């Protein structure tokens, strides 16, 4: 083999180690794929592409929003889609919607989980007060739609029905969506974050040991 | 006869293959998974076809010095493929109990860890009848019989079934706990794998303590060497139900 | 850029005991397979022993193993060669060569500079020239030859040429018999087959006189040849 | 409004492309495929000597 | 004024659409329905080179062919020995997210890029003896999601921003911006001429280009979905591209049309990567179904499969001499097959 071409099967095997050991390394930290649309509010969520990392109780999240057809099958691995959705507004709600169900329905997202950020709750809660702006001029269902103020209450739950309604057709089981909503000044979002990436994990691994 | 040993040796190289056609199979669980299906590869293609020949014949044919190594060898595989087992369902529940935290917790230069601590005890366990811990052997080498020296049994025994056994269902019955609390079919899965291990293994390991310790509740022959022959049945078996 | 200095040297009773140090500046010094190689005061140069990137191969010449050690410092990024039982003939210049090893590499590439050291079946390669008395402008050849065959399964013939001026540390001039190593003009060509090796430099400029050393890298040891001279 | 008029630009400018027939073309194609039919190692079956790749 | 330009437009493309209707006398099949057929082709996998930890997204072959380079999704762009599968290098990327790489043809420089869009330029032959980034290209304002040296200061990048760009590598700034696609440029292809290259993009759309004029020449239309890759013909005077449609097309240069359409009715799924053969008999359709198809570019028939991937096929490429081929994959496991 001679030595010019064995010195070169060291340094192949000293390249092996180091990858191993890279690869051992980032294996440790979640990847998460931040989506959402302007003025989303998705720049405070949590206190070329852009990437941002977190560590709460000793794991480390790694979030990245891009700024969607193509690329995001290069995301096609990441641990959770964190959805950011603004709820104030209602004329482009039906967008928001729209815009969850392409991701939703991606063939490259078939088997990520959605942790879905109804963001600015506060400001529908003072819009749906105010009583200027109705919900249901935007959605003729909200009229016939009622709680399982109450009147916040009932928007919100509608507002989850329709998204989780959304979500629930043709999933099969093998993803959910998880919505929460958030203030502007809510700092209990990595909290939020944390509980749905170990359930995802969990039920991963619940779907690799062949149980349920 | 053969044909249960060939279809457990080709269930064990397929999934060997199996285990390095595909990247997918770099996490600590498929180590263990590979770990197992080395360990009942080497038992069967070691002491199956021995076995065979040994019951069909009805005597030893390789000699008392070439059989009883075949005592030795069978015993460390069993063992072997036990602990496998038992570190199988102990990677399961930490990886179930501590989902996200389980990369920083089964990592590699720790299950490697556990792999050869796992063969180092076998290897321990199996030299037994070779350190003299072995009934004295008969002069005619063409019967050649396996060691029920008191103190071998028991350390044998234990240290290669219950502490194991007792290991296996702790930990599934926490991920039994576990899977129910987050919601029939792991129930099922759990059962079969639970049952499949217990109803294969304890026969045999209570077939021949009771011989052992207790001459008046010996059993007879044949169910002797349907106990002996349900460990070959379980290594057979462990291939087809582990990766599914 | 690259820069390999060397600490130690200086006179050394018979059968005592040395360690030289050479400090690496300017390059991945952990990635780079290392060499000691000793000339004598009056005669070509040798192989005394090379150490792998990452410490994970060491080899030694037959004169002083067993007498010698080699280390590495990768966090500090020295080289260090641990020498006892120091026998009148290891008395020599002692040079740390640099020799990264992957497709299309060059080895030997840099080297280091000198240390003085005073003390009080191996492929042997043949150079017949001694002293080659040549004018500038002239085209001249340097021929040498090797016990075995150079050439390997694979296609590639580990021949190497160094060039050493009056006073100043070899550098590689032709690497693998063909092909010719950075920094230098093109001036100089290799050619040849097993066995039989020519180094051809064509219109001779100044600071062009001084030793040529071909040297075997097939296996190891790594034996120089006598080495031929240009002169005025 | 200046887009539309690159656009009509460049479509005039494509427009005078002069076009070959399109069997000149795929006979081309044939005869530089069939030209070198004796260097594709591919095509044909490669001799394992001269395989570098064992 | 908008309605009059509309309407010249519509009439240029409908003489132009005439024009090439003109010019299609006979087809493809119909010439070589007389030519010798390939018949069977069975390449084996002759290395496997492992060692990425996650997904391949872009590999380049070297001039010498023996030497190529990969790019994953974990920050590492390796460079292999395809001889010995030996680790030449091993790159560390400043972003993880990279979707194209390349090969200088002298050997001393690679280039890579993705969602960074940057084009980071790699120079491998250094005294230092480790590979340091030589320049960022910047100016893009999406992914790039191919590129391929010209010289060793001249690149052609193709970004998601549905403009390609000749640089100056020397200097790091665009010396010609090539404008006019609708969608994002998901591959480029140089002609071996290296005077004109070829981009096609996701509106269906390969457009080929001058590099020294620095305007698009022709444009081919054809396709029902995105185009993803797209290769040269080794003449110069054709080139074929693969759509998510399922089906690759064969256009000519000067025929300015689609000749052959590679499809079965079985295949159903996109194709990822495209390239040729020395002599172009064979055009090696790399689909997302985890294997890859041989075509006889003469016969529109496949010649043979090209199965072992476990992962989605991502790139593919074949040595300059045309002794093999590497085909990467998404399961971090590329493979060489001759
Ligand atoms: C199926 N073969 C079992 C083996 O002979 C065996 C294993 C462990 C023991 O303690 C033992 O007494 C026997």
């Amino acid at each position: 083999v001679s030595a010019e071409d064995k010195a070169a099967a060291e340094r192949s095997k000293m390249i092996d180690k180091n990858l191993r050991e890279d690869g051992e390394k980032a294996r440790r930290t979640l990847r998460l794929l931040l989506l959402g649309a302007d003025n989303s509010g998705k720049s405070t969520i949590v206190k070329g592409i852009f990437e941002t990392k977190f560590q709460v109780d000793k794991v480390n999240f790694h979030m990245f929003d891009v700024g969607r057809r193509k690329w995001i099958q290069c995301f096609n691995d990441v641990t959770a889609i964190i959805f950011v959705v603004d709820s104030s507004d209602y004329n482009r709600l039906q967008e928001a919607l729209n815009d969850f169900k392409s991701i939703w329905n991606n063939r490259w997202l078939r088997t990520i989980s959605v942790i879905l950020f109804l963001n600015k709750q506060d400001l529908l809660a003072e819009k749906v007060l105010a009583g200027k702006s109705k919900i249901e001029d935007y959605f003729p269902e909200f009229a016939r739609y009622t709680t399982p103020d109450p009147r916040v209450t009932r928007a919100k739950y509608f507002i989850r029905k329709e998204f989780v309604d959304i979500s629930t057709a043709s999933g099969d089981g093998r993803h959910i969506c998880y919505p929460h909503f958030t203030c502007a000044v809510d700092t209990e979002n990595a909290r939020r974050i944390f509980n749905d990436c170990k359930d995802i994990i969990l039920q991963m691994n619940l779907r690799e040991y062949n149980l349920v | 006869l053969g044909g249960l040993i060939l279809f457990g040796v080709l269930g064990n190289i397929l999934v060997i293959l199996s285990v390095a056609c595909h990247r997918h199979l770099h996490s600590v669980t498929h180590y263990y998974i590979v770990n197992l299906a080395v360990a009942d590869l080497l038992l069967t293609s070691t002491v199956l076809p021995f076995s065979a020949i040994f019951e069909v014949l009805g005597y030893w044919a390789f000699g008392r010095v070439f059989c009883n190594i075949w005592a030795a060898v069978d015993v460390l595989c069993c063992t072997a493929s036990i602990m496998g087992l038992c570190i199988i369902s102990i990677d399961r529940y930490i990886g179930v109990s501590y989902p996200l935290r389980y990369p920083t917790i089964v990592t590699q230069r720790r299950g490697l860890m556990a792999l050869l601590c796992v063969w180092a005890l076998s290897l321990v366990i199996s030299i037994g009848p070779l350190f003299g811990w072995r009934q004295p052997a008969p002069e005619d080498e063409t019967i050649c019989q396996i060691n029920e020296e008191p103190g071998y049994v028991l350390f044998s025994a234990l240290g290669s079934f219950y502490l194991p056994l007792a290991i296996i269902l702790v930990m599934y019955c926490r991920v039994y706990v576990v899977a129910k609390r987050e919601s029939k079919k792991a129930a099922k899965t759990l059962g079969i794998v639970v049952g499949c291990f217990v109803l294969c293994w304890l026969p045999f390991f209570l077939v021949m303590p009771i011989g052992s310790f207790f001459p008046d509740f010996k059993p007879s022959e044949t169910v002797f060497k349907i106990v002996f022959w349900l460990g070959y049945l379980n290594s057979c078996i462990n291939p087809i139900i582990y990766p599914c | 850029d690259v820069q390999l200095v060397e600490s130690g040297g200086g006179l050394v009773q018979p059968g005592g005991s040395r360690k030289l140090s050479c400090s690496a500046s300017g390059f991945a010094f952990s990635s780079f397979g290392m060499h000691w190689v000793r000339q004598a005061p009056e005669k070509g140069l040798e192989w005394v022993a090379y150490i792998s990137s990452g410490s994970g191969t060491i080899y030694y010449a037959d004169t002083v193993k067993g007498r010698f050690t080699i280390s590495r410092d990768d966090p500090k990024n020295t080289l260090f060669l641990q020498m006892t039982s120091l026998r009148s003939e290891d008395t020599a210049m002692y040079y740390c060569v640099r020799s990264i090893y992957y497709y299309g590499s060059s080895p030997f590439d840099f080297w280091g500079q000198g240390t003085t050291l005073t003390v009080s079946s191996d492929i042997v390669m043949t150079q017949a020239t001694s002293s080659v008395p040549v004018t500038p402008g002239e085209s001249v050849s340097i021929s040498c030859r090797s016990s075995k065959s150079l050439l390997h399964s694979n296609g590639n013939t580990y021949l190497y040429w160094f060039l050493q001026r009056p006073g100043q540390s070899p550098q590689l001039l032709i690497y693998r018999m063909s092909n010719l190593a950075s920094g230098v003009p093109d001036r100089f060509s290799g050619s040849g087959s097993g066995t039989a090796f020519t180094l051809t430099i064509s219109r001779l400029e100044a600071e062009d006189v001084g030793v040529y050393y071909c040297m075997q890298h097939l296996e190891y040891p790594l034996t120089f040849g006598a080495g031929t001279k240009l002169e005025l | 409004i200046a887009q539309a008029r690159k656009l009509v630009e460049q479509l005039k400018m494509e427009a005078n492309i002069d076009r070959i027939k399109v069997s000149k073309a795929a006979a081309d194609l044939m005869a530089y495929c069939e030209a070198h039919a004796k260097e594709d190692p591919l095509l044909t079956p490669v001799p394992a000597s001269e395989n570098p790749f064992r | 004024e908008l309605d009059q330009l509309r309407q010249e437009a519509e009439q240029l493309k409908n003489q132009i659409r005439d024009a090439r209707k003109a010019c299609a006398d006979a087809t493809l099949s119909q010439i070589t329905n007389n030519i010798d057929p390939v018949g069977r082709i069975q390449m084996r996998t002759r290395r496997t080179l492992r060692g990425h930890l996650a997904k391949i997204y872009a590999m380049h072959w070297g001039t010498d062919s023996r030497l190529l380079v990969s790019a994953s999704q974990d920050g590492k762009l390796i460079i292999w020995d395809s001889y010995t599968t030996n680790k030449v290098h091993a790159i560390p990327l400043r972003s993880s997210w990279v979707m194209t790489c390349a090969y200088a043809p002298s050997g001393n420089y690679v280039a890579c890029g993705g969602l960074d869009n940057i084009c980071s330029i790699y120079n491998l032959k250094t005294r230092e003896g480790n590979v340091r980034v030589s320049r960022e290209l910047a100016g893009h304002t999406g992914y790039l999601s191919c590129c391929r040296f010209l010289d060793d200061n001249q690149i052609v990048t193709s970004s998601g921003d549905t403009t390609c760009a000749l640089w100056d590598i020397e200097t790091g700034q665009q010396t010609t911006t090539f404008t006019g696609h609708t969608g994002d440029v998901m591959s480029l292809s140089l002609a071996p001429d290296t005077r004109l290259f070829v981009s096609g993009a996701c509106d269906a759309s390969a457009k080929l280009w001058d590099v020294r004029e620095g305007m698009c020449r022709q444009t081919f239309t054809g396709h029902e979905s995105d185009i993803n890759a797209i290769c040269f013909f080794p003449n110069g005077n054709a080139f074929a591209t693969g759509s998510d449609d399922a089906t690759c097309r064969l256009f000519d240069l000067r025929a300015d049309q689609e000749l052959m359409t590679y499809s079965h009715d079985n295949i159903i799924c996109g194709i990822t990567s495209v390239s040729f053969s020395k002599s172009g008999r064979l055009l090696l359709a790399g689909y997302d179904d985890f294997n890859c198809n041989v075509w006889d570019a003469l016969k529109a028939d496949r010649a043979g499969v090209l199965a072992g991937h476990d992962n989605r096929v991502s790139c593919l490429g074949v040595t300059d001499d045309g002794m093999a081929v590497a085909t990467g994959s998404w399961d971090s496991f590329l493979k060489i097959w001759n």
